[PDB]
């Protein structure tokens, strides 16, 4: 059964071969999932770095008035 | 129920394609994001304040009550001018990615059909090599039965049919997997596919190799790609050295105020203010120890950077485009190859059988021959359909790969069978 | 030593887990840096300057020395509590993803186990054939010794005997790797593992595949992460149209100052300051250039790119759900098949080895006879082996991949074997 | 021409190396960048006002011209002096991937100048397959021709002929594809490589793993790439608990200004003022809401998990040089075996052509029995390829991979032999 045997072995290894496209589509799922978390990670960094140090009065509007307040006490 | 049809439910169903189309969208609106910053940012501010003093100032304390209208314009600002053209670049760069995964849409749906059409061709053939495997059993067990041969025969022959047996339940699993995956890539179970012409089959070879490695240059998708990011790190580089220039704005403001000072020792008066600004405010950076240096030899070095990715891109490109010359070339002399062979096969076939009519043969070197004839047929269905996929290759390659080259294949087809493995 | 203790080691000492867990514990303390804007944040300063005036302020200098300490509370900022919530979706997705890790271990300390016991079984059916081949080679060399053969039969046997002594030296280096890969999993070298109990081993059909389907949509975790991400982006959007609401804040402050001024032309006074303020600011942006329409537009396709790749991963989990259904009974069908194909090429070489002792057959034939015999016996293995590991991934498909599904095959094995390659 | 000159051109011209250079580079230069901030800034503004009030005001306008020259120097920041030994410890870690990608490089053009003779070889050793059995087929044609053999063994021939000839299709394809894949390494098409010496080849059986495993543990780049992680992590923790830390700024000022007061009830009279300010600013947060404690515990998380990452490269390293040293060993045995089992078949093919003569055999014995000498002696080749490229494993393994490790094989080679499939 040679004849049949080099085939049957061949289809064995493309079998196997889907198996092996089989784990590394676990670990392409396994990499975007990291790259994904990595981008949700920035995202939530960003979000904090823009906040924060905004929600404190730096706004320009802010200081102006503030300013208009100053101008007004020496009077 | 044939490659068209196929791939007018994949390109409207298939969720990679609509998330690929999803993030060219959101860049073409992150411009607008980029250019905001260019426009007039309008701003309302309110405070409330209650001031107390306790050393030099007790009992002078005040309740103020303002609230400020705050406008913005920038005259002169080239690092967000610089951002807005980022922005595009990476726009066209998200546009070329969405087409890039229009034409791997197309090869991932004619790679799975054809897959199904081949899976359904190994289990023909494996069925017709064990019906062929019994008939020579059934043969050598009749004349066993009467006496004209020996229980060797149909001993070896019981083997040869149990190994076709296995292979027949490798192949239905295949067939069965492959089916799965074209759903994976339409979204739909397909019971009958248009089947492959092989009488109407024409193998025709590709145009010359220059001229693939010309149109490829100009048209291959993998090689826009690397000259827009080597124009997105000089956009970058030139964003960098803008960093030396100074900076104009237009700050306006109309505010009011109402102060009420109230204390003993409160001298000042109450009063409710007013004001209107119109400010214009000039900003230069003199020094800032290397930083915007340090910022352009980075960005030159990341442009050297793109340049090599360029031309990485270029060697793979001509790389791939000489490998599906070579696979197409090399599928056709397999298609002709295994044609020779299948009908050689056929003729040792039938010398084996007369040979062991004649007893010169055994009845091993019968069972080894129909192996050898089905291995034949089984590998010259594979070149036909490797022939296809290596010609959407080749059509990949150059980036020309759209419906027109989906509508060849489909005459290429014909009448339909069925995908289910009985 | 069997499974069960194996994957316990692989459990307490696996680093992939514990970095996975480590990411895990990362966010749900990051949970708490997202909430820590919303507490109050007290904060102090204090400031030296000596201010000297040139121009129509010529010895007017001043020493000013001040300190402050500011506190500030957020009574109203949306954007920070959908941050806030963003996080805490980002710490359920973590979660998520351990407990996927946890089943990727799971699922990769049977298959490295598997693989280990199938190398053993390989190299001992090849240590087997190597054996039976030189039996023959012996009775031949004997028989020509004495007479009663040619010199064919003994250099046939021993070209088949060399051809199976390169295969045997490929599995002993197949089987060492195989236990290195094992080690590389758990952490130990095990020279002894519970074997497969061939003579008790049962093969069940896998539930109905609608059922599997039922429970795949409702446990797989390649789903669960899907919907939160979903969840995500719909959140994010949310964030994103926060942008048009106002924001209040309560800033309090305690200063005090030392006004120090010394100069001829200096005609203000010395003053020693102090202040109490408890303030409360107001924010309302009214216009930005369509920044936050952008962001809001950028979210919702971000949104629609979350629901495309949601209905990638249903179309992945039916599609590996299906797929190891079939894998399954494909497998069991494999095992009956090679069983009656190990049957019958024992048959056929007993078949063979009469023959040729009444001259109706060859010795090459009776070569090839074991040899197909060995290669069947060792697909039946193979088949086995690949049974169990797809009755784990069907397992893992689901998402009820535990320590009890390891609890079976620790029951299906039985006594122990050397992993040693001698 | 060789495996020297082609690496070096290789070196020279390779884009994946200079890409790994110009991120070095950048790494290298954003240290500036990084150690700018603690350098003084030195910054210029200038500000034009025309104010207007509208309450108890009206009729006080100001035309407010300014120009400040404004200084700043950080005397006490943490948080930037561990910015900067963060980015020099990222640029230490980017050192070593470029070292990383020396070694792939070297690797990957050994990989393919071995894959473009391994194929020079396959397809010769196919073409003599196709020779001897047409030779077969031509005596068999004449001995039929004239009536010494029947059609039988003319068909057989005939049809292993076809299937040889198939096979020297997929060969000579394989071969391009060879060529094209060097060429990408390299840069330039080779007609001509030295080809390997079979005659003065030796194999020398590689030094005790435990040398190995010391000489890895002490060189190899993965694990230096791991431990730099590990001290970048540490840093990354005091960097986080360097929050709680105040900061110091000497912040100066020279500035000078023009008021003009123009207004019915303006009062106050023009002023040309200026001012030359040294301050000395101090700033200490108390109470962040418990950010810094949260950004402190998930540094010590990301500690934690990069100790784990830097156990898992140890065991991939452990894995990859006893996965080495095992496959070499495997290889010697595997060239001696192949050696035996090439000499075994030349005299089995002899006694098939003996036997076929004298009538005990039949040609498709003949035949067999010469394609198992050629898949012998194409297996013999792979083996002394495979064991070069597993020496070269190992070398890389330790981390000591480096053109000397090429000179050596470089002197295992030969003679030119020509890459063109003719």
């Amino acid at each position: 059964a040679t004849a049949k045997w080099t085939t049957e072995n061949l289809a064995k290894t493309q079998a196997a071969q889907a198996e092996r496209a089989k784990a590394a589509m676990l670990s392409q799922q396994a990499a975007k999932a990291k790259q994904a978390k990595l981008t949700q990670h920035l995202k939530d960094v960003v979000d904090r770095a823009l906040q924060n140090n905004k929600t404190r009065p730096t706004v320009i509007d802010l200081a102006h008035q503030n300013n208009q307040q100053m101008a007004a006490m020496a009077e | 129920e044939n490659l068209l049809q196929v791939y007018q439910q994949a390109r409207i169903s298939n969720p990679d394609l609509r998330k690929s189309a999803a993030d060219r969208d959101a860049a073409f609106e992150k411009i607008n994001e980029a250019r905001s910053p260019l426009l007039p940012q309008l701003g309302l501010g309110a405070d409330y304040t209650y001031t107390s003093g306790f050393r030099d100032y007790k009992d002078q304390n005040s309740n103020v009550t303002s609230g400020s209208l705050q406008l913005t314009q920038v005259l002169f600002d080239m690092s967000k001018w610089r951002a807005l053209t980022l922005q595009e670049k990476a726009a066209g760069i998200q546009d070329v990615t969405y087409q890039t995964d229009q034409q791997t849409l197309i090869l991932n749906t004619a790679t799975a059909y054809f897959k199904v059409l081949a899976a359904i061709d190994t289990l023909s053939y494996t069925e017709a090599q064990k019906q062929a495997i019994y008939r020579q059993l059934d043969q050598t067990t009749q004349r066993f039965n009467v006496g004209l041969v020996a229980i060797t025969d149909v001993q070896n022959a019981r083997s040869q049919y149990d190994a076709v047996l296995a292979n027949e339940v490798t192949a239905r699993n295949d067939l069965d997997n492959a089916v799965e995956e074209l759903r994976q890539v339409t979204g739909n179970y397909y019971p009958e596919l248009a089947s492959l012409n092989v009488d109407g089959f024409k193998t025709s070879k590709p145009q010359a190799v220059n001229a693939l490695l010309k149109e490829a240059e100009n048209r291959n998708l993998s090689l826009l790609q690397a000259r827009l990011n080597q124009d997105l790190a000089r956009e970058q580089i030139r964003q960098a050295q803008d960093g030396h220039l100074p900076t104009l704005d237009l700050n306006a403001s109309s505010g009011v105020s109402n102060n009420r000072y109230s204390g003993s020792k409160s001298i000042s008066q109450d009063a409710d203010i007013g004001q209107n600004k119109i400010g214009l405010s000039f900003s230069l950076p003199l020094y800032q120890g290397g930083m915007v240096n340090s910022q352009v030899k980075q960005a030159q070095y990341n442009f050297v950077g793109a340049s090599e990715q360029l031309e990485s891109a270029h060697r793979s490109v001509v790389q791939t485009v000489r490998s599906s010359f070579n696979n197409v070339n090399a599928s056709i002399s397999s298609i002709n190859a295994y044609k020779q062979a299948v009908v050689s096969a056929q003729s040792s076939l039938d010398a084996m059988e007369a040979g062991y009519s004649v007893g010169t043969r055994t009845i091993v070197d019968v069972l080894d021959a129909t192996t050898t004839l089905y291995n034949a047929k089984q590998q010259l269905s594979n070149a036909r359909y490797n022939y296809l996929i290596n010609e959407l290759n080749i059509k990949s390659a150059l980036g020309t790969l759209n419906e027109q080259d989906l509508i060849a294949l489909n005459n290429t087809l014909g009448k339909p069978i069925s995908t289910s493995a009985d």
